[PDB]
């Protein structure tokens, strides 16, 4: 989170924190409880977030649900479901660390080599995460809507 | 390596669920310790020099044969290697206490301590009275309520070289 | 206080390597006593496991 | 690292002789299936990422590893594994090649299963993602050149287990 | 980098010759390279004492 | 403009990788001559040329 | 580095069109020399060490001045290192020849072999002597067709050097 | 400067040494190879403007981003400069080749030549490959045996160049 | 690299004077101006790959000789080299509107830049091309006024490569 | 030496393009506050020895020891070339602001100004005093505006020194 | 041999043998029953190359069996043919290798040190395997003798 | 690194008092015998080669079964191992008798030894045979007065590896 990275930081160089460093953790908890509240509502309607993005992915390519498409039969569409699952799970993870370092922990660095190895279309990654983004966007305010799409915008970045 | 949001972050994302309120209540308590947490950081950044002058002084007043020829601390070399040692733990202390979590002292201070201060013959009781003697000092310093949040801290340092 | 005997495991967490760093990984070495403190610290930087330290000499 | 060759070459100078006749039938034996091992593990080259892929998904995909709280459960994690079926598919295709085991014994199993205990690697799932990659080679090599493979794999797999 | 640009001759420093009484003596590219090139342009002028 | 240059060489990219270079190369690389090895490779490369 | 089959590749892949009767030519000549190229690499590398032998006897006995109080050849290190660069100078037009280009002596001899021996002190015209009795030696030893291979990447070093 | 006569006097002066079988083989040499370097000499002097005329032509055709806007040979003074260049090198590889000796190539153009492009900002890949369309436009021009002559001259320039 | 806030520190330092009103009020200006430079760098991070999508688009048809034999950009290898200087540009870019200062842009990208082209034979002037190419893209993409702030660095990576 | 529309017409042609329409606003922006410039540089000439004149007695009153007896302007000689040299920062200033571009000091003044001054010995903090000492001069007589253009060229030639 | 090199060279660049380094085995398999064959052939005139490697290094290099010599006296003969011997067989067995490798191991990493021990000097070696280079070679065919003369002449230039 | 000069200021600075008559006596016993001890290196340096030319010699004669295949001493690596384990031997052996301490061998020699002489297959009577044999030469060659000093270390050596 924040105070990881400050204090990573910190010891790189064998010191105490530096004042900069007090203040971005100040910063970070003083918008604590705001963060929360993203937290609260992307969480709560998780449902509408993941069907209504696996929706507007599937219109957007209908080749992955085409037969030959990585996407297509029952259980690859849930498989599908559930990685958009998780990758909602972890931007409200980061949502909360104040860092995008539990997205990049946990699904990002090597992303590239299991979904070559799972065939996975990186555009498709793409679309999806920003289906994720139009919905979680909307469903919140623009000043709650901006850094949480900052957040989407991120992962999408790190699957292109 | 980890805080207290990412460590709650890790246990909940190992059984692969959700955040629940629990979640969120302890992130509260967190986010609401968080002022007190850095206030008593830069304390301690402001009074590092002088913790190590009297938890030293403390140290060889209590137990006078380390000083003394014959001892785990005769020596200008072996002298600068305790108080650094010290240093060092006072500096991780701090770390824990803004992070909230003991996470950093085995990954970063108990990490091979142990073996290392076993093969080279340092006292185990001398280091943990050292500790006592920081963390009943920096007490006073930090405030009652960070006093006993150091407290943690500090004793799991002791337990772990224990 | 002459040498150090080090068994540590140091993972990787930044990315996946293509070429074997097996010995890279889990590895022995002696250590100088005056480099013994910066070798440990390094290690425990790097987020990897001192396993055990031995006193050679 | 040695191969047939280097080993019966040890041997005879161990015991002080010339290569006799019987030495001669190992390197012959050695040498006119030679072409069976290059075209297997041309075969092995060309479809690496196939063989591998295949393993992977059969071996482990929806087994509870990949879920939340298993061992391959991460990106970083999931791609480490597949790199590791990498590293088995590609040093069984060297010690196909040299006709020797030493170099698995050495260049992987070298303090292998101390840091799959350490990092956490349940040995079991890796004997049978080892197995599986061991017919799929079979497999998209033929008989003749899986039976080979099949030794060096299995070697993996003791090494392990 | 982070400074203008020196007192030299504009195709380099190897052009100056050394203002001894007589001689012609100029720095070589290969004896030793020491060759600073400078990025001077067409109307620079150069600085005279 | 830039203040300073550090001046510019020929380089020589790689675009792809032949039999004789990769064997050339192998050989530069330790600093060593051809082993009976690469003798042999590169005979059979005339060859089937 | 580039060999002949690169250079015709790159020539007729700038143009984007396929190989013409001059290209075929030029590898159906490179090819032709190919066995025999590779018996007098074979050789040269088989026997670089007595080239060196005689190639050096020849230059010391024709420039005696070198080897004595006074010449740059004059002490143990400097004959070792004169001796060093001959074998360079072997195997690099080994290299060339194998290859059938002068682009890898370009690349990895010529470039700074000027600045080096202007810097140390180094004779080039004894250098240049050097190099034409290996050639002379090396024309010797691996017959008259391989010679001629040899003596025009050998020609390219003395000219390079002169 | 300095050609094959004085480069051979020169050495037997340094030696105080007198004439002997090897200096007036080179001798020999020199003045064998005479008739073919003057009438090289003279159809350069003949066709130079045709040289550089070709030479321009082709090096700006494979490598059409100097002359248009944004390239070092784009504008007249540039265009100017980038023929002025390439004359020079024409007449002073002519003046090498009749002598049999590079040293004017050296003094005259090469001490210092890498340093005024790499000030200029002229790119000397691009002049190095200049100079090889010079030596294969004049290749043709002065015949076979003439050209093997020349080239060494231009490969000089280009390795001083590189 | 500096931004700003270290410009107005270094002008106000070399001359050892405290901030005056000027000083005050240019950097009120810059922290007027912070916003509106954090919403752009995140549209840009938003949309980098297009932007190079449509740039490397209008370059290569505009500059149809890039792609064609001969052309620098006529290989994926090159082409995957080109659009990754692309990225390069566009990032450090991005880095001096954020900070708003040119500095970074100097140091890290035109320094040394138009001699690492001219050893690779990268063409300059497609290259700043390419560089205003993404200049429109980007500019419709962030609006009117990020559109003149992002566009002024923009114009001071070409002119730099100019 | 080149100004504003100077700058213009070498960045569209070293595009080959031609002028459209954000080159016409540049231009047009130019000519806006040309009108100011040339009122500046006039007033700036009118009053040229009186700007000298208290700028070289705010100096020498702020650092006595200069025109004292081992001080760098004490002679009559090199008082003299003290105010010649602020003369020309005077007029280089004048010049660039009137061109609207700090080109002609990095062209004229500031290119091999430290090695000048550090060969004779100048104090390069004192030379930069005397300039900031003539910015507060000249601002006063030529107005806000005037003196917040002036402002840039004067702290640029005092960031080049320093 | 061959094998192991290119599986060497392979795992330093961690990548799978080239198709380069594949038809090097390929040749190196396709010429083993040459390659077996002289090594036969050089095996049944062992004790013949020896004694004729043994006669020319004596009439090369009187010297060894001069008075003084590091070789002199009839005891030493009896190690000489025994360490003929043991470079013969060092020869052969780098001949069913494919390269010089056994031979570097057995008789050349330490051969300086060891005769720097026994006193014996670097050209008596020398002189010695080129006795046995001319011998084999005359007894072998063209085609074999180039081969095998590499391993011979390799012998001669380490031992000096 | 031990020495009985650093071991008696070790002793007397762990126990923390001051030089005493008996490490007067000490230490001019260890002065008056240095210079026999100098005189013993001297000579054993002069003869280390022919030592362990005789020690081999006379090992290989009592036990050739590691000279024939079979032994461990069957490899010019092998041998060339051999030789290296008596010159350390004897290097080391020199060392301590100049050191006066026997620490010197524990620390660099005898530690680990045995088990590495276990692991690689080295027979550890083997060596003590050599070493013995080593000795005897060594006592003929020094004289009664050094070979006493000298025999210590080598039955202190052979009783380790015992
Ligand atoms: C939290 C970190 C993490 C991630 C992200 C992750 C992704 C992941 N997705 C998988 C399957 C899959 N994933 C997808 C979805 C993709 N294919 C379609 O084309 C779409 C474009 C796209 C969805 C938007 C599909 C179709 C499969 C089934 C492929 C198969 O089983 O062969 C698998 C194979 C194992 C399994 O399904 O149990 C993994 C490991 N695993 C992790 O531990
Ligand atoms: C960041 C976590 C960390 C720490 C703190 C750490 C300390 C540390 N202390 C050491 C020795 C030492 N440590 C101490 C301190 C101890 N002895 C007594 O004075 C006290 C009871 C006690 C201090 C509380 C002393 C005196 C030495 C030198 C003794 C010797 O020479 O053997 C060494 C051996 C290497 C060296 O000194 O150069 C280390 C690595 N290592 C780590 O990875
Ligand atoms: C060439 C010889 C070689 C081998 C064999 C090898 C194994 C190896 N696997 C590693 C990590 C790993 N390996 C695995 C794979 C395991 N988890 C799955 O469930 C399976 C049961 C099993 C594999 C079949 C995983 C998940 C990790 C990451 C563990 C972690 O970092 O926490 C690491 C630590 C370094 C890194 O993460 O890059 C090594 C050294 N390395 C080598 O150089
Ligand atoms: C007035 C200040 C001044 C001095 C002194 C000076 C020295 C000087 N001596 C030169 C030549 C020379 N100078 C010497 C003298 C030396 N070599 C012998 O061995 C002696 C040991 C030793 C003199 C005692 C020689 C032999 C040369 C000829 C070298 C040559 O021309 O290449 C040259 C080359 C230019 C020419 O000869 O016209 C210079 C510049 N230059 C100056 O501007
Ligand atoms: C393949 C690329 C390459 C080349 C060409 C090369 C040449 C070269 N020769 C050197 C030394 C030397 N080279 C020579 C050359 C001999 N002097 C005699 O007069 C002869 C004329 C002549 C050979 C026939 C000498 C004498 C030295 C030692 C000079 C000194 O160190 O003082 C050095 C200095 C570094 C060192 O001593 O190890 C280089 C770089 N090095 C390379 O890596
Ligand atoms: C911006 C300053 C500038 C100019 C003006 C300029 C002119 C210029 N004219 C050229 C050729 C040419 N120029 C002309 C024009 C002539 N034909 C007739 O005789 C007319 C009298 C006359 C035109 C009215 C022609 C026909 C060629 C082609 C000649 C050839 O290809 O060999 C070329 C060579 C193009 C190349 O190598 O790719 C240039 C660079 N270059 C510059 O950097
Ligand atoms: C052998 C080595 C090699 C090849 C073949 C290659 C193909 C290639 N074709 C390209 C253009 C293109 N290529 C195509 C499609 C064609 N592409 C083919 O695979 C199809 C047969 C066919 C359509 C069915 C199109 C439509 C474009 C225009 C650019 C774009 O797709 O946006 C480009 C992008 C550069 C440009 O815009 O011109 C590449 C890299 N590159 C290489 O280094
Ligand atoms: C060694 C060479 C040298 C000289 C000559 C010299 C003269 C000199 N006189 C000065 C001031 C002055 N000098 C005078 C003298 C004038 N008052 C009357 O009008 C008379 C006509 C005339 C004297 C007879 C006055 C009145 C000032 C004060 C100017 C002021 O502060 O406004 C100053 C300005 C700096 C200072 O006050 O210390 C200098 C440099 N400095 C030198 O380094
Ligand atoms: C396969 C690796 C290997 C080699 C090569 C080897 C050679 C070898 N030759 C030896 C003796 C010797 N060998 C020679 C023969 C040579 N010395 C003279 O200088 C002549 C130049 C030349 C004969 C013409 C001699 C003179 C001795 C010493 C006494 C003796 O004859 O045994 C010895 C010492 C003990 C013994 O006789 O076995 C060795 C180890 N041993 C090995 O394990
Ligand atoms: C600091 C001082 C020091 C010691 C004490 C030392 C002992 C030592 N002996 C070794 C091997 C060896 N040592 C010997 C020598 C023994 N075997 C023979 O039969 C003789 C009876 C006897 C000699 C008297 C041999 C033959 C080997 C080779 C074993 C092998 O190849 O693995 C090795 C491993 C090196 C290798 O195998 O390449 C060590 C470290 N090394 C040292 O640096």
């Amino acid at each position: 989170s924040v105070v990881t990275k400050a204090i990573v930081s910190a010891d790189a160089e064998a010191r105490y924190l530096s004042p900069g460093e007090l203040d971005r953790i100040r910063g970070f908890v003083s918008s604590g409880e705001r963060r929360l509240r993203v937290a609260q509502t992307l969480t709560e309607s998780r449902e509408r977030i993941i069907k209504q993005a696996g929706d507007q992915l599937f219109q957007k390519r209908p080749d992955l649900v085409s037969p030959g498409g990585n996407a297509y039969g029952a259980e690859r569409t849930a498989s599908c479901l559930r990685d958009l699952d998780y990758y909602l799970r972890l931007v409200t993870f980061g949502i909360v660390a104040g860092d995008v370092t539990p997205i990049e922990e946990i699904g990002v660095i090597g992303v590239k080599e299991m979904y070559r190895n799972l065939e996975v279309p990186l555009p498709g990654m793409v679309e999806a995460v920003k289906a994720m983004k139009s919905v979680a966007t909307g469903l919140l305010s623009g000043d709650d809507s901006a850094e949480v799409g900052y957040y989407f915008d991120y992962l999408a970045g790190a699957l292109a | 390596m980890q805080d207290a949001i990412t460590s709650v972050i890790n246990t909940y994302d190992v059984q692969g669920k959700y955040f629940d309120t629990s979640a969120f209540d302890k992130l509260k308590a967190y986010y609401a310790t968080g002022e007190l947490r850095v206030r008593a950081a830069g304390t301690i950044s402001a009074n590092a020099a002088t913790i190590i002058k009297e938890a030293s002084a403390k140290l060889f007043s209590n137990q006078p044969d380390l000083v003394r020829p014959g001892g785990n601390a005769y020596t200008t070399r072996r002298y600068a290697a305790c108080v650094r040692d010290m240093d060092y733990f006072l500096r991780y202390a701090t770390y824990a206490m803004l992070a909230g979590d003991t996470s950093i002292l085995d990954e970063r201070v108990l990490n091979g301590l142990k073996e290392t201060y076993n093969s080279l013959g340092v006292p185990i009781s001398s280091t943990v009275q050292g500790i006592q003697a920081m963390k009943e000092v920096t007490g006073s310093l930090v405030g009652s309520g960070a006093a006993k949040e150091m407290g943690v801290y500090f004793d799991y340092l002791s337990s772990g070289l224990s | 206080t002459r040498l150090f005997k080090v068994t540590a495991l140091i993972p990787s967490y930044k990315k996946v390597r293509g070429g074997r760093e097996l010995q890279n990984t889990y590895f022995t070495k002696l250590v100088e006593y005056d480099r013994w403190f910066a070798e440990q610290q390094r290690i425990q930087k790097q987020g990897g496991k001192i396993l055990s330290v031995k006193m050679v000499a | 690292m040695q191969d047939v060759i280097g080993k019966v070459i040890a041997e005879y100078d161990t015991k002080g002789k010339y290569l006799d006749a019987a030495a001669l039938d190992l390197l012959r034996s050695y040498f006119d299936s030679g072409d069976l091992r290059l075209k297997a593990a041309q075969a092995i080259t060309a479809n690496a990422e196939v063989i591998v892929r295949a393993a992977s998904a059969k071996a482990l995909h929806y087994t509870p590893v990949t879920k939340p709280g298993g061992n391959m459960y991460y990106a970083r994690r999931y791609a480490s594994c597949i790199r590791d079926l990498d590293y088995f598919l590609r040093y069984a295709t060297y010690a196909m090649l040299a006709d020797n085991t030493t170099l698995l014994d050495e260049y992987v199993l070298k303090g292998l299963t101390e840091t799959y205990r350490a990092l956490g690697v349940p040995l079991d799932i890796s004997v049978r993602a080892i197995n599986a990659l061991k017919e799929v080679v079979a497999g998209q090599v033929g008989p003749k050149a899986g039976q080979e493979m099949a030794k060096y794999f299995d070697h993996l797999a003791k090494g392990l287990g | 980098y982070v400074k203008p640009l020196p007192n030299q001759h504009p195709y380099g420093s190897g052009n100056d010759p050394l203002e001894i009484q007589f001689g012609a003596i100029f720095k070589s590219e290969t004896k030793a390279p020491s060759a600073r090139p400078a990025p001077i342009g067409k109307d620079v002028q150069r600085i005279l004492i | 403009p830039i203040k300073g240059t550090s001046g510019s060489n020929i380089a020589r990219p790689r675009f792809y990788n032949t039999v004789m270079v990769e064997t050339i190369e192998g050989a530069n690389a330790e600093e060593r001559y051809f082993n009976p090895g690469e003798l042999s490779s590169m005979a059979g490369f005339f060859n089937d040329a």
